[PDB]
């Protein structure tokens, strides 16, 4: 399984996860790709702001799904 | 009363904010009219519009 994560600036990241990864665990992968700290960022799917303790399965996330990330300080 | 101001075709929100409109759509908000009404009050912030869209302010 993989997923993708898209900034508010417009960059698309790609990550390797399982349906059992948490939202926290997903944020923590982007820190390998751009260095963005997982306490500064949040995630969005179907316009809804996702909760840190939930899974990818909790939002019915699929392989190659195209999610977004949101920094609490904007960063752009 | 006393809202809005001057402008022209080159300044309408459909092209003033076309990046942010796409970013809202790509996150999940295909309601163009709501996105426009939200960007108009957020000041053109993607997440500022997103907060209004979530709260039902548009």
């Amino acid at each position: 399984m993989q997923i993708f994560v898209k900034t508010l600036t417009g960059k698309t990241i790609t990550l390797e996860v399982e349906s059992s990864d948490t939202i926290d665990n997903v944020k923590s992968k982007i820190q390998d790709k751009e260095g963005i700290p997982p306490d500064q960022q949040r995630l969005i799917f179907a316009g809804k702001q996702l909760e840190d303790g939930r899974t990818l399965s909790d939002y019915n996330i699929q392989k190659e799904s195209t999610l977004h990330l949101v920094l609490r300080l904007r960063g752009g | 009363p006393g809202i809005s101001g001057g402008g022209g075709g080159i300044l309408d929100p459909e092209e003033r904010y076309e990046h942010q409109l796409r970013q809202l759509n790509d996150m999940g908000f295909f309601d163009f009219d709501r996105n426009v009404a939200a960007l108009r009050r957020s000041g053109g912030s993607v997440q500022g519009a997103l907060d209004s869209l979530l709260n039902g302010d548009v």
